[PDB]
């Protein structure tokens, strides 16, 4: 649904660097010597800490984030279980004090330990390569 | 074409993977093959057996762009567990066709859960892209990435 791509981000980036509001979110890059990065959809990853109906709380190394609308997403290997490591493609609803996403997808990344160990590096590498 | 912009060599070919946005910004003039870490956002067409092979179209993302892709027959055969000719032979035998239906569902789940390295041939003249191979991420990829970030 979203026009812009699902940017890889850590919770801290939304929590600390996001500006604007609904329909006009910006990631500040002033420190990195670059202009604002517009964002609507994101790719985030984390451990499921809590799940109740189509809502979940997830944890990446930088902090927690909430996900809603999970009853609507494609049904891969079930992963709405505390302890599972998962990816979410979501539309940003809120950034601070806790980032909140409306889910497009949530899928399991628990089988392969490399995903969790690579994620922080993936976010850094991607952000190094956006003008 | 007998020349390349040397300043984009790492941008297109650095391990463990590269970015679709960077590929597109380079404005390729010839078919260019890159490796990206991507997931499927959505399927965009039916699974077809036209031509006696499997095909399907999907929109993938690597976090930097969307790209509509086709998947090679061999990938889909591996995921379903039946080639098209095998599926057609199975139909007259309920127990065999049931194995195929189970494979179809397995393929569906596999494509929902897909998050891996995709080797993609992008043809800028035809605005077409074909996924040639899939690879699970491994520790060599992690080390490649750390090296790139000098960590």
């Amino acid at each position: 649904l979203p026009r812009s791509p699902p940017l890889k981000v850590l919770a801290e980036q939304l929590r600390r660097d996001a500006e604007g509001g609904p329909g006009a979110w910006r990631l500040s890059r002033a420190a990195a010597g670059r202009g604002p990065l517009d964002l609507a959809a994101v790719w985030m990853q984390g451990r499921v800490v809590m799940a109740d109906r189509g809502e979940a709380r997830l944890r990446d190394p930088s902090g927690d984030f909430s996900v809603r609308g999970l009853e609507r997403v494609p049904r891969g290997r079930p992963c709405l279980v505390p302890g599972k490591y998962v990816m979410v493609m979501g539309v940003v609803q809120a950034c601070s004090p806790e980032p909140c996403l409306q889910a497009v997808k949530m899928t399991d990344l628990s089988d392969n330990p490399i995903h969790e160990s690579m994620w922080e590096l993936e976010v850094e590498d991607l952000h190094r390569n956006i003008p | 074409e007998n020349s390349i912009n040397l300043s984009i060599a790492m941008d297109l070919y650095s391990p463990p993977f590269v970015y679709l946005s960077v590929l597109m910004a380079s404005k390729p003039k010839e078919v260019t093959t890159v490796k990206v870490k991507a997931f499927i956002v959505t399927l965009t067409g039916n699974l077809s057996s036209s031509g006696g092979i499997w095909s399907i179209t999907a929109k993938v993302s690597d976090g930097t762009a969307y790209l509509d892709v086709d998947f090679v027959d061999e990938i889909l055969t591996s995921l379903i567990g039946f080639s098209v000719p095998e599926m057609k032979q199975s139909k007259k035998d309920p127990l065999q066709y049931q194995k195929f239906l189970e494979g179809l569902q397995k393929c569906q789940r596999d494509l929902i859960d897909l998050c891996c390295l995709m080797t993609i041939s992008f043809n800028p003249s035809l605005s077409k892209a074909m996924v040639l191979a899939l690879q699970d991420v491994n520790m060599e990829h992690l080390e490649n990435l750390k090296k790139r970030l000098n960590k």
